[PDB]
């Protein structure tokens, strides 16, 4: 309640005073942080995410400002830096899944801008949200949610170079096994069968990795943690999850994707289905089978 | 030369024939492919306004022959074919009739028809969606009040939507059935329904199904 | 039937409210069912959709704040079943066949995605997919072409009109796709 209306009265304030003079809203939003960054541990909180989401505006607004402006580069680096400073002082007010987000569409950001010296602050907002991530992330629930983000943030990105795009890579590919539980590392994993192929990255002049074996490795690993699963129950649903996955990587021209694979994959699944119990559970997933065979009728 | 528009007569013997088409079904079958022509036709062009009532000369001389006629004989440059393309035969710039207002007229004459022998829900219809509305519903109605769709007439725009949360369906088409045109509609619509209601002076179907036009939240 | 389906408002993160036009549409009395694909993300605007209609069905979008909205869901209403989700989920961010999978695994007719804050319908292999786009018209790093935009669904019966509100200029300019059952 008290804490309620105040948030919704920085949200006013940052538009209020609005300019069209890029570098008046700097003052503003600078002068913002100043008179509502104050208040103790119970407004910073949920206080200064605005702000950051709101620099981040005003750095695209700068890119909009290619030719009027020369210094809008050096002014780019000069609001991510007041990004980075921002995010920090919520870390400092012990707090973990709101700036570790914060840090990732900031980082989308400079990737999708493309400023000078941009790749440098793209890596740096990446892993300072991984250093949170391995460092104040505990319920395996969103520990996942937590992870797959980061993935899915990373894979749309084209901004890096290969010389700093493998380790964010596979450091993801850790922290894919590195969960808890058996069926969300075996999906996990099997979500970061993308990062290598359709992850993008300036090497190619801005396309696809194309690289299908590095693909295959990631989905045999999950297989493998598919077995790993003891219900009856998870471990045919992740078979078909695992398989569906398997089609869409055929279906995107990926010849490493064969039909060997497949139809081992399948006969394995048509086996497997009558031995659970006929109830809710089991009528689900005898359908999603269903589906998939139908899918892949046409194709 | 001939120095009068059958601009005036040709409008006026359409509203004599769709006189005698209210009674005469298969005559009024016949009406409605000569209004439908008309209208799909168009009239920023003059050569084919010209041509597509010179087609249908077979249904201008049904009634009345005297439309199309002229004294081919002893005129110098002013030849059989010559007229029923030329200025003379219809004007293109009549002040009043102009091809335009004649196009803008069929359709209003084509809803009229259609509106003559058509039901209960159609008539309530007509009365209670506004001059924008109304216009949609006409499409709505298709062929039976008769064609209008982006294609089949000429003047007639895309189907547009409100942003009221329920979006009605409307039309912005001034450009043949005009806000003064679609007025004339509503009052023959009523005209139609008030006369059928004096005939049945106790109950029956017609006042059930008013009633099922009406309260329909 | 009258189905809302918004999404991606981010209050107070990324704008400070709904666009005025919009909010004054969206009355109580006129919504049966709201499907929302998330970001409220606080309270304030959980009870603002409640207010709206009886039935609301939410999901867990990458910026709630709220734990208890579910990630993944799915409705039966009319004669249609539909699918709903934020769309962070899918990878990679809203592609094709990605949305396909997640039907299949659904097994839905119609499929709510989100995340791209970006409006889009079609009919792809004999099932729907939908994505309201941002209501509010919050910032994308990806897009910098934000239409705030909401769906209407007219469910008739084995047959669905899918309107589409957008705010291009001051104006609000709605135009409709119908799918039905195949």
């Amino acid at each position: 309640e008290d804490f309620a209306d105040e948030q919704s009265l920085v949200g006013r304030f940052i538009h209020l005073l609005r300019s069209e003079d890029p570098d008046q809203q700097y003052l503003i939003l600078n002068t913002a942080r100043k008179h509502f960054g104050a208040g103790g541990n119970q407004r910073i909180r949920f206080t200064l995410p605005p702000l950051v989401f709101a620099a981040y505006q005003l750095a695209f607004r700068y890119k909009e400002n290619s030719k009027v402006d020369d210094k809008w580069e050096k002014k780019c680096q000069k609001i991510f830096s007041f990004a980075h400073q921002t995010i920090s002082a919520l870390i400092k007010a012990e707090l973990a899944e709101l700036p570790l987000r914060l840090f990732l569409q900031g980082a989308l950001a400079a990737g999708e801008i493309g400023f000078e010296n941009h790749e440098t602050v793209a890596y740096e907002f990446m892993s300072q949200a991984f250093s949170l991530y391995e460092d104040e992330i505990s319920d395996s629930k969103a520990q996942l949610a937590a992870i797959t983000l980061i993935i899915g943030t990373f894979e749309r990105m084209k901004c890096f170079s290969e010389e700093n795009h493998e380790p964010l890579r596979t450091q993801c590919a850790l922290a894919a096994s590195k969960l808890l539980k058996k069926p969300d590392q075996g999906r996990a994993v099997s979500t970061c069968a993308h990062l290598f192929w359709s992850g993008r990255n300036t090497d190619k002049n801005g396309e696809e990795l194309h690289g299908g074996k590095r693909v295959m490795e990631c989905l045999k690993k999950a297989l493998k943690i598919a077995n790993q699963c003891m219900d009856p129950s998870l471990q045919v649903q992740l078979f078909i999850e695992i398989l569906n996955r398997y089609i869409y990587f055929y279906e995107k021209e990926n010849d490493a994707v064969t039909i060997q694979v497949l139809n081992q994959l399948i006969q394995k699944i048509r086996e497997d289905l009558p031995n659970l119990e006929s109830s809710e559970e089991t009528e689900q997933i005898n359908k999603h089978f269903h589906n998939t065979l139908e899918h892949l009728r046409l194709r | 030369y001939i120095r009068m528009a059958k601009n005036k007569e040709f409008f006026d013997a359409l509203e004599e024939i769709a006189e005698s088409a209210k009674n005469d079904e298969t005559l009024r079958n016949e009406l409605a492919k000569v209004l439908d022509d008309i209208l799909k036709t168009d009239p920023s062009d003059p050569e084919a306004f010209r041509k597509i009532v010179a087609e249908h000369q077979e249904f201008w001389d049904e009634h009345d022959p005297s439309l199309m006629e002229f004294n081919e004989g002893r005129f110098f440059g002013k030849s059989r074919k010559q007229y029923l393309k030329s200025d003379d035969f219809l004007n293109s710039t009549d002040p009043t009739y102009n091809f335009q207002k004649l196009h803008q007229f069929a359709a209003e004459q084509r809803v009229k028809l259609g509106l003559e022998k058509s039901d209960t829900d159609t008539l309530v219809a007509i009365l209670k969606n506004n001059p924008e509305e109304c216009r949609a519903y006409i499409e709505s109605k298709k062929p039976g009040l008769g064609n209008f769709s982006e294609g089949n007439v000429h003047g007639w725009l895309k189907e547009e939507y409100t942003p009221t949360i329920p979006p009605k369906a409307i039309n912005k088409s001034t450009g043949v059935l005009s806000d003064e045109a679609i007025k004339r509609i509503k009052e023959q619509a009523r005209d139609l329904l008030l006369l059928k209601l004096i005939n049945s002076s106790g109950n029956t179907q017609l006042l059930k199904d008013l009633r099922d036009a009406m309260s329909k939240p | 039937m009258l189905v809302l389906v918004l999404g991606d408002l981010h209050i107070p993160h990324r704008c400070n409210s709904l666009p005025a036009k919009f909010k004054k549409l969206l009355v109580p009395g006129k919504i049966q069912h709201i499907l929302c694909t998330g970001n409220l993300c606080t309270k304030e605007s959980y009870d603002y959709l409640k207010t709206l209609a009886g039935d609301v069905h939410i999901v867990r979008g990458d910026f709630d704040e709220n734990l208890n909205y579910p990630e993944q869901k799915v409705v039966t209403v009319g004669q249609f079943k539909i699918g709903l989700i934020h769309g962070h989920q899918v990878i990679p961010w809203g592609d094709m066949a990605s949305l396909a999978l997640l039907q299949r695994q659904f097994d839905v007719d119609i499929l709510i995605s989100g995340h791209t804050h970006k409006f889009e319908a079609f009919e792809h292999e004999n099932k729907f997919y939908i994505n309201p786009g941002s209501a509010t018209g919050a910032y994308n790093a990806l897009e910098t072409n934000i239409i705030p935009s909401f769906v209407l669904m007219d469910i008739q019966a084995s047959t669905v009109v899918t309107y589409v509100y957008q705010l291009i200029g001051d104006d609000v300019k709605v135009e409709r796709i119908e799918y039905k059952k195949p």
